[PDB]
């Protein structure tokens, strides 16, 4: 079979010397013979497989092709049933697997029309061993697609089950192989890491007796027992395991031979769980006896010799070190590492995360040549220091934390017991170091298994080691402080009820010896117990205060513990035990910051429930002396203080500027926004010699923050308000001593387009003058800013330069601008804008925006950087998060001679500058848009990425928000950094469409745009908006389902599909450019949910051709805005049409985009709260007010334009923090659009049918029949994804937004 | 190998361990994964005898694109090549009756990678292929089109990358074609319009050449040497771009400044503007006229740039502190002078507008912008110090040529009647010119490469024109040049002078020698005979020649003795030693060289071992001893001694004749009929 396919197509093109063709088929002049390509291509293939796999594999499809004309429809039918009968031997009688013959048959067969039902439970056992899994998967999934259904899925999870994967491997287990009630409970509680209760509920689904109600299929009848193994051995379950792997074959008393080598079945999914834990109960020490005579006795054949020593060899190395012959164990540990380089030599190179399951055992097999090369030298042990080298080694060398399934860790840690124990025989302090590195290791393996909520893994390691922890002092007071820490993290997740119930098992506990004169003499964890113990009174104190009463009723003994320590006496009592225990530990390396961290937020979480003592005293200072030391947690609770000194201005001002003035000037950079805006702010003096510092230090960092801080600050004339005007001046004065950032961003500001920037002068003064002309003088103070930029030529040139759009422009505007001088500059009347409008429409006709060269601002056309005049250091760096260093910044170098409008309203502008690194770098800029809001949500997203990098469960999936770099540089101009290849969502599923879908999708009368058109007049009767004002009451609910079937059917469904196959081309490319694509767009949708924003609409998702993965610009509507003040309301909360559905047929939707968002979740609602406050700091910044909100709406043109008449006064920035803090701590997502559907549009007209859509109907939904209050993360996604796609809602909505695609 | 590197990267960890595969996964490797083009072409139909089907011949182009680069076996690339180069053939051939240009920008840049490889017979092939198709695309039947514009930008990004030398240079052999064939075709009643004709190729070359990347101006000064054998040898054509963009390319030779020596860049843009100076003076000699001409990028723009304001701007940029630019700049002014109408020469010139264009003028075009803080006597490298010493340095070699030629005067551009800054900058310079540390060494070779032309220049002054000697003040006739002159002829391991270098180390003691013999004849040779005479004198020397000598003292002892060695060394080249040091009051034999032969003649009697540097230094030492006086008379004597050396006896005098046996025989050879 190694020659097959270059012997197939040898013959099957010889035949063609014996044809009348060799005419010179290029017949011109520019040919070459018929002969002089044919004998090469034939000549290329017997060389090497896979060129001749691709020749066999066209050359085949195109003879099946041409045979469809004549050889009528009678004789095609048994040609293809004989060669499906071919092919299912071919599979069934291949012996050694080729990979490129595996994957040409598994490949001609899903091109063609009958060949697709090969043999499916043949795919499976040949892809699954010669490595070639990606292609048998697209294989059982196209016959899936267009009982045998049901192994089918049987094989498809056995594929799926050995790549990883196993998001997709539950969610076909619990939609196909189904229909049951105990499945579901069980995968939704072994989804997350719970492997208790869901093989606690396997064995009393598996002990069933009545069951009448719908017998189960013996297709998950073994399924169960599988997963029961799985979950048996996920946590360290041996002896449960090897019960439930033979006790399923054969008789009680274990008859284990020839029984599982026969049935070969028996042989593959019950072996290797068998010998791995009898492997297992070896290691600790009995004696057995069981393995030993079946590999002995195996230990003949051809047969059942040439798989046990094919696959496994490495448990067998153990074996005969146990056995102890060791050049046995070396030759089979030889085996074992060319085996190992055998198999990762033929994985495809993007199949991640198998190539990584694979590279996590290199390390165990390391550790067993290193102990065999160390016991194999006679003098090695003639003294304990090589011994002593190896134990320090040993030691520094983990897996680590966090990114390792706990199966490996226990990999590694028994084989290093093992050798500890055979060389402690071997060799005869000695015998304390190696039972300290024992218990050490031990505890590292108990402090890992915490991190990834293996808990059910931990409570066992900790009862294990507890009886060997008494032998000391230090160990059991560690063992406690361990068992404090487990009992303190793994009580999160419980119910209000059981909280209080468990936290208060671990007070009394610790009532005995790690107080018995141990707590006098050492120091170090002497801080740690006081700060464990005011943890939990904390939590005790916090569990009960929730629900006040009903609480503390069912318990005897434990409500005398809670009021031994009424019921407000003892909550502010244990609120008093906690404070007083979190005092101790402060006034008894890196162990300060925690020390110093708890007082701080228990203190500030204490400040907001009180504002509804002396504790600003105990904030400021108990902060700052850990800000002094680098501390990324308290790096960002900085506006926290500058809100507790405004409100708190008696005390703690003169103890904020000295602490505040003795610190390390670099650790402010980023909140550097707040401290030049609390400039004009009263009570300035405590930030004054800091921002001195770093501007004579660092003083780049600083000048496009002080520039829009400095453009309004209007300062007081009283006495402690008079030198801060005049240190304004000073700071102004030693910053830009060049003139050449002014000049910059004046060349900056001549770059954009001035026709748009008169058209936003028009609507601010027709909107400002509009209301009552008694405003005073504020139009003659706008003018001048008009007249600068936009008027005669010499303007420009006294501001920045000559343009040649001025040339165009300002020489034009002097024949119409004479009736602005005569009249615009005195206007004072706000009567017709008409005028203005009538040359509008005349500067638009006979314009040239196209300035087609860099030349339209010639100051960075022409650069020529010389000498030190302030070079300027491009524009971006100084993200923070430790000390700059201010030489190797790129200095910019260069502006390349070349712009790019870009395809938008505005069309903003795009240069392509050069570091003087010699790369270029593009970039975008923005002529008139205001940037502190997506510099904001940019530095939410760093946080939000930042929460997310630290949680295992997306740790190890790899899940991260794709940033981007945003700098304001003044107001109303700030550039963007702009990415290479990629491509908007509208642009790839608007090319994908052929040439009549794509055209007789847009121009139809018939089309999805003109039927929903005509559907909005047909219900309402006009044809403008108000339309939607009366056609929730002008349909009832099962016409508009219908009529929004009826026009969803027009689209193509594989559309997304054929854009991933379109460009893939390769069968194991595609796989990993959807998932990546389902990964991403699940990430970004939970996290447009918790801080909401709307507007979700095509041309604001941008995909990467390269890897296939969106990224989300155009931030619009921030917190709930997006249903509060647009006219006709959203009411989704993200986005998931008919095309993200139709990517993952035949699997339904809980697979993929479902897991993602659980874990993603369940990371973010489990935090102290700085997603909360950085929320909160973010929406308490004057800068974004009523007005500011207003003149960003109006920048498009559009739907939003004039009618609040009331939303002056409810914009109400605590309301924002109180639903967001409302639906990120549980809360039911129909509940959360209802009450922000109510604070907009109180009293509107259509009211009812808002409030009624967003509800539900509890006939069909899930959103309707839940508690307002108080759910769970995956009933909660459950109902997010039900108000994702209700029909009812996406039948009316916006007509832009474009729900049916 | 294999095993080894699984065995390190399981000891290597396993936080370590993972860095491995996950790089990206996509940089590369995510470029062959993906597909050439959309929709496919190239149907090719095998004909049988009665079915012809149809076969799509683009599934196995990226394979056998990856095979004919690196195939390592000779039996498959043959077999690569010959099918690549008939598919090409075929494609080429199908187009021509099917836009596929988004195959061809990804089948273009692999002829020529496979054109100029390695071997032999696969140069035989793809070199006409690669060199015919030049000729086909650069046609009016396929002129213009989109297909030509991916074979010049596919030869542009082979002629500007990272390590492909073998490929650059056939880049320019592919340029040259271009513009060979580019006006052999193309016929000026129609050649007015192209946006890829050769003026465009022109701007093309310049908008690279002003380039802040290292590759991208050596990719244009490639071009330029390859595109030099034409733009000369026609005519109609030369007098409009390159005569303007002279200045284009010397100013990528500036630009060109800090790059490193070692690039390949300078030698590269030189032999560029030379290969067009030498072309200047060809026609330029002659032809000279207010004709139409073409403004470069600085000059005020006029009607004709004959010649004359091109010499005015380079004697306005001769300070410029580019140095490599300024050499040029100085070069270009020497050999530019004399071809005006008048047939002029410097000596006329230069004083002929200074006496009718103000002193000053040509003194701030010599100063610079940079006349214009004792925060620096810690050594270290602050940019701006160093960007001074630039400056100081520009304005320091400016006068080194115009004082040495006879074009100026010294006295007449100097002097009190004029009060300019270089005479007070020298002096403030040297206050502290005698005084992290990655950074130190930087600002101390920089600091080395002035004092050197400091020292020159105070040769030069004096030895062209001895009238105005007392116009230099007397702080260089005092202890800081007086000190700094004797810490580089004794021990310069003081003021910044690292050694593990060739080139400062070699040249100190050739600036040491001829400044010094620009001294003895100057009136104040006393400063310096009054100065040396407190170092080098006959206690200092017995002082430093000890008692001890031969132990295990490496360092010590025999370098504080070749320190002094090599200064009387200096010293007798200079014909400075008597004026230093006499001898007694008594004959010719110097009483230290009688004094020194004795100590190494009776050094090696017992009371002895060797090494190589010990070795050398007696033979420094005793090549000194001989340069005092006559003295061979004495040393005949002490080659024929009968003394009786004994040893657990041979002769005491052949091993002492038998150890040096070189310095000897040359000194007794330098005087004869006295000898013999």
């Amino acid at each position: 079979e190694v020659h097959f396919l270059s012997l197939a197509t040898n013959f099957l093109l010889e035949m063609t010397s014996m044809s009348p063709d060799y005419p010179n088929p290029m017949f011109e002049h520019p040919q070459i013979k018929h002969s002089s390509l044919i004998t090469p291509l034939q000549a290329v293939a017997q060389r090497d497989p896979i060129i001749a796999k691709q020749l066999f594999s066209s050359l085949f499809s195109g003879i099946l092709k041409e045979m469809d004309k004549f050889k009528t429809l009678s004789e095609k039918n048994n040609i293809t049933q004989k060669l499906l009968q071919d092919f299912n031997r071919f599979l069934n009688t291949t012996f050694s697997f080729f990979p490129p013959f595996v994957s040409c048959i598994q490949d001609i067969s899903c091109q063609h029309a009958a060949l697709l039902s090969l043999d499916p439970a043949a795919v499976s056992a040949g892809c699954l061993a010669s490595l070639q899994q990606p292609v048998g998967i697209r294989l059982l999934e196209e016959a899936l697609l267009r009982p045998p259904d049901v192994l089918r899925w049987v094989e498809l999870a056995k594929l799926y089950r050995s790549i990883g994967e196993y998001d997709v491997l539950r969610g076909i287990f619990t939609s196909e192989i189904g229909t049951k009630q105990i499945t579901q409970s069980a995968l939704l509680a072994e989804a997350r890491s719970d492997y208790s209760e869901a093989a606690k509920q396997y064995d009393e689904a598996l002990n069933k007796q009545d069951w009448v109600d719908g017998e189960p299929t013996e297709a998950e009848k073994d399924f169960w027992e599988l997963a029961s193994l799985d979950c048996y051995n996920h946590l360290a379950e041996w002896k449960s395991l090897e019960y439930c792997s033979t006790a399923s074959i054969d008789s009680e008393n274990p008859p284990d031979l020839n029984k599982i080598w026969s049935e070969p079945f028996y042989q593959e999914t019950y072996l290797p769980y068998m010998i791995r834990s009898k492997l297992k109960l070896l290691l600790q020490g009995e004696a057995d006896q069981s393995l030993l005579t079946f590999i002995d006795k195996a230990m003949h054949g051809e047969l059942q010799k040439a798989i046990l020593e094919l696959h496994y060899s490495q448990e067998l190395s153990l074996l005969y070190l146990l056995q102890d012959d060791v050049d046995r164990a070396k030759y089979y540990i030889q085996n074992g590492i060319q085996s190992f380089m055998q198999n990762y030599s033929s994985i495809d190179v993007l199949l991640h995360q198998s190539r990584l399951t694979k590279l996590q055992s290199v390390q165990a097999l390391t550790e067993i040549q290193e102990f065999i090369s160390f016991i194999s030298k006679q003098g090695n042990l003639s003294s304990q220091v090589p011994l002593k080298r190896l134990l320090n080694t040993w030691t520094n060398r983990y897996p680590d934390a966090k990114m390792d399934p706990m199966n490996i860790w226990d990999d590694i840690i028994t084989n290093r017991c093992f050798f500890l124990s055979k060389i402690e025989e071997k060799l005869t302090d000695i015998s304390s170091l190696i039972r300290s590195c024992k218990f050490s290791m031990k505890m590292k393996m108990i402090d890992s298994a915490r991190k990834q909520n293996n808990f059910s893994l931990a409570m066992k390691l900790l009862k294990e080691l507890h009886k060997e922890s008494k032998t000391r002092d230090d160990w059991l007071v560690s063992w406690v402080q361990s068992y404090c820490r487990l009992s303190h993290c793994r009580s999160r997740s419980q119910g209000c009820s059981e909280q209080v119930l468990t936290v208060l098992k671990t007070v009394s506990l610790l009532d005995e010896n790690n107080v018995s004169s141990y707590l006098s003499k050492n120091i170090l964890a002497f801080r740690d117990q006081n700060i464990l113990l005011g943890t939990t009174y904390r939590i005790i104190a916090n569990a009960l205060s929730s629900e006040p009463a009903c609480l503390a009723e069912i318990e005897e003994d434990k409500a005398r513990r809670i009021l031994e320590l009424d019921s407000e006496k003892v909550i502010a009592g244990l609120y008093q035990r906690a404070f007083q225990h979190l005092s101790e530990a402060v006034q008894a390396a890196a162990g300060v910051i925690d020390a110093y961290m708890t007082l701080a937020d228990f203190c500030d979480q204490q400040l907001r429930k009180e504002e509804e003592q002396a504790y600003p005293a105990l904030v400021v200072e108990k902060m700052l002396k850990a800000l002094k030391l680098n501390s990324n947690e308290a790096r960002l609770k900085f506006p926290r203080l500058l809100q507790i000194i405004e409100r708190y201005p008696e005390e703690t001002l003169s103890l904020m500027t000295k602490e505040i003035s003795s610190v390390p000037c670099w650790q402010f950079i980023s909140w550097i926004s707040h401290m030049v805006a609390l400039l004009d702010k009263d009570q300035a003096v405590a930030v004054q010699h800091s921002v001195e510092e770093i501007t004579d230090n660092y003083p780049q960092a600083i000048v496009y923050p002080f520039i829009i801080s400095s453009e309004s600050y209007s300062f007081k004339d009283t006495s402690t308000g008079h030198k801060n005007k005049e240190f304004v001046a000073r700071i102004k004065s030693k910053l830009d001593q060049g003139g050449v950032i002014q000049d910059f961003i004046n060349a900056l500001d001549q770059l954009s387009n001035p026709e748009l920037l008169f058209k936003d002068w028009s609507n601010d003064v027709r909107a400002e003058l509009a209301k009552t002309p008694v405003n005073k003088k504020n139009i003659e103070k706008m003018y001048e800013r008009m007249y600068a930029a936009l008027g005669d030529p010499k303007a420009p040139g006294l501001g920045a330069f000559r343009r040649k759009f001025i040339q165009t422009f300002g020489k034009e505007f002097d024949k119409h601008f004479g009736k602005g001088g005569s009249k615009l500059l005195r206007m004072k009347l706000s009567d017709f804008n008409d005028i203005t409008n009538m040359l509008l429409l005349k500067m638009n006709k006979d314009s040239k925006p196209p300035g087609n060269l860099k030349e339209c601002s010639p100051w960075m056309s022409d650069f020529k950087v010389e000498f030190l005049r302030n070079e300027l250091e491009i524009p971006g760096q100084y993200d923070g998060r430790g000390k700059p260093l201010p030489e190797y910044h790129v200095r910019i170098a260069g502006f390349d001679e070349r712009v790019t409008v870009m395809a938008s309203l505005r069309r903003p502008k795009r240069i392509i500058i050069r570091g003087h690194d010699e790369r270029e770098h593009p970039f975008l800029v923005k002529g008139g848009e205001d940037l502190r809001q997506d510099q904001r949500v940019e530095q939410l997203f760093q946080v939000m990425n930042g929460i997310l990098a630290q949680d295992s469960a997306c740790s190890q999936r790899a899940l991260q928000l794709r940033t981007y770099s945003v700098v304001p540089m003044t107001s109303r101009l700030g550039l963007i950094e702009w990415l290479e290849n990629t491509v908007t969502l509208k642009d790839l599923l608007l090319n994908t469409m052929s040439q009549e879908e794509k055209a007789a999708y847009l121009s139809d009368p018939r089309a999805p745009p003109c039927e929903y058109k005509d559907w909005l007049t047909k219900m309402s009767g006009k044809h403008d908006v108000g339309a939607y004002m009366l056609m929730y009451k002008g349909a009832n609910r099962t016409e508009t389902v219908t009529s929004f079937r009826k026009r969803e059917s027009k689209v193509p469904a594989d559309l997304l599909k054929r854009a991933f196959v379109r460009m893939s081309t390769s069968p194991e490319a595609f796989l990993a450019l959807r998932s990546h694509f389902a990964s991403s767009h699940a990430l970004i949708c939970i996290s447009h949910w918790i801080l909401g924003i709307g507007d979700r609409h095509l041309n604001n998702f941008m995909v990467a051709m390269e890897t296939g993965g969106v990224i989300g610009i155009d931030f619009g509507h921030a917190f709930g805005s997006a249903t509060q003040f647009l006219p006709v309301p959203e009411l989704m909360p993200f986005r998931l049409t008919r095309q993200f559905i139709n990517l993952m047929l035949p699997m339904k939707e809980t697979g993929l985009m479902y897991s993602i968002m659980v874990h993603a979740l369940r990371a973010f609602r489990s935090d102290p709260g700085l997603l909360t406050n950085t929320m909160d700091v973010f929406v308490k910044e004057p800068s974004f007010d009523w007005k500011n909100f207003e003149q960003k709406m109006l920048k498009k043109g559009g739907s939003w334009i004039q009618e609040i008449n009331v939303a002056e006064k409810n914009w109400y920035p605590r309301q924002k923090i109180c639903y967001a803090k409302r639906k990120l701590a549980g809360a039911n997502p129909a509940v959360i659009t209802c009450d922000e559907l109510l604070l907009g549009h109180e009293k509107a007209p259509a009211f009812r049918d808002y409030v009624a859509v967003a509800r539900g109907s509890k006939d069909h939904n899930i959103r309707a029949q839940e508690p307002e209050s108080g759910l769970s993360e995956e009933t909660q996604v459950k109902c997010l994804m039900d108000q994702a796609t209700d029909p009812n809602i996406l039948g009316r909505t916006w007509e832009g937004w474009e729900p049916w695609m | 190998i294999r095993i080894r590197v699984v065995q390190m990267l399981g000891s290597l960890g396993g936080q370590i361990n993972k860095n491995l595969l996950t790089v990206t996964s996509s940089d590369e490797m995510m470029k062959s994964y993906v597909a050439w083009d959309r929709e496919k072409r190239l149907s090719f139909a095998v004909p049988f005898r009665e079915m012809k089907p149809v076969i799509f011949l683009d599934v196995f182009l990226p394979r056998v694109t990856e095979l004919a680069l690196t195939a390592s076996d000779r039996q498959t690339k043959v077999a690569a090549c010959e099918l690549l180069h008939s598919m090409v053939m075929f494609m080429l051939g199908k187009a021509t009756q099917p836009p596929m240009y988004q195959l061809y920008k990804r089948t273009f840049p692999v002829l020529l990678r496979l054109a100029c490889d390695v071997d032999q017979v696969t140069r035989q092939l793809y070199e006409p292929l690669v060199m015919q198709l030049i000729h086909w695309f650069t046609n009016n039947k396929k002129f213009e089109s989109q297909d030509t514009v991916a074979l010049l930008e596919a030869i542009l990004d082979g002629i500007v990358d990272p390590v492909d030398s073998t490929l650059r240079d056939f880049c320019g052999r592919c340029i040259r074609e271009f513009l060979k064939w580019s006006i052999k075709q193309i016929t000026p009643q129609q050649q007015e319009k192209s946006p890829v004709n050769t003026k465009s190729l022109f701007k093309r070359l310049y908008s690279l050449a002003l380039h802040p990347n290292a590759f991208k101006r050596l990719g244009a000064s490639l071009a330029f040497n390859n595109i030099y054998r034409e733009f000369r040898e026609e005519e109609s054509l030369v007098e409009q771009f390159v005569f303007e963009a002279l200045v284009i390319y010397m100013e990528s030779l500036a630009l060109a400044h800090a790059d490193e020596k070692s690039l390949g860049t300078i030698q590269q843009c030189c032999d560029a503007i030379d290969h067009l100076c030498r072309i200047i003076e060809k026609k330029h000699v002659s032809l000279n006229k207010a004709k139409k001409r073409r403004l470069p990028r600085g000059f005020p723009p006029s009607a004709s740039l004959c010649l004359l304001d091109l010499v005015k701007w380079l004697l306005a940029h001769c300070g410029r502190p580019q140095t490599e630019c300024r050499h040029k700049s100085i070069e270009l002014f020497y050999k530019f002078v004399p071809l005006l109408p008048g047939n002029r020469s410097p000596n006329l010139w230069l004083k002929d507008v200074l006496k009718e264009e103000g002193v000053s003028f040509l003194i701030n075009t010599f100063e610079g912008g940079g006349c214009g803080l004792l925060y620096l006597r810690g050594p270290f490298s602050l940019q701006a110090t160093l960007c001074w010493l630039d400056l100081l340095l520009a304005a320091l070699e400016c006068y080194n040529t115009f004082i040495g030629e006879r074009t100026v005067g010294a006295l007449q551009v100097l002097g009190t009647e004029a009060q300019s800054s270089l005479l007070k900058a020298v002096a403030f310079f040297l206050e502290s010119i005698a005084m992290s540390p990655q950074e130190g060494e930087r600002y101390n070779y920089s600091k080395c490469t002035v004092v050197v032309r400091i020292m020159e220049f105070t040769t030069t002054l004096l030895n062209t024109s001895p009238e105005g000697w007392k116009l230099l003040k007397k702080d260089l006739c005092n202890t800081h040049l007086m000190r700094v002159l004797v810490q580089t002829l004794c021990e310069p391991a003081s003021i910044g002078f690292n050694i593990g270098d060739v080139q400062v180390m070699a040249h100190l003691p050739d600036v040491c020698v001829n400044l010094m013999k620009a001294l003895k004849m100057s009136p104040y040779k006393d400063i310096l005979e009054t100065h040396l005479r407190e170092k080098i004198t006959a206690q200092s020397i017995e002082e430093l020649c000890a008692v001890n000598l031969y132990g295990p003292d490496a360092q010590v002892d025999r370098s504080r003795l070749a320190a002094v060695v090599s200064a009387c060394k200096q010293l007798h080249r200079a014909g400075l030693l008597h004026n230093i040091l006499p001898s007694q009051s008594t004959d010719l034999h110097h009483s230290v060289g009688t004094e020194l032969l004795s100590l190494v003649y009776k050094g090696i009697a017992p009371g002895p071992s060797l090494d190589l540097s010990c070795k050398q230094l007696a033979s420094g030492l005793l090549e000194l001893a001989f340069a005092f006086g006559g003295l061979c008379e004495r040393l005949v004597s002490l080659l024929l001694n009968p003394a009786v050396l004994s040893t657990a006896h041979f002769s005491h005098g052949e091993y002492f004749y038998s150890l040096f046996s070189e310095t000897i025989n040359t000194e007794l050879l330098k005087n004869l009929d006295l000898a013999v």
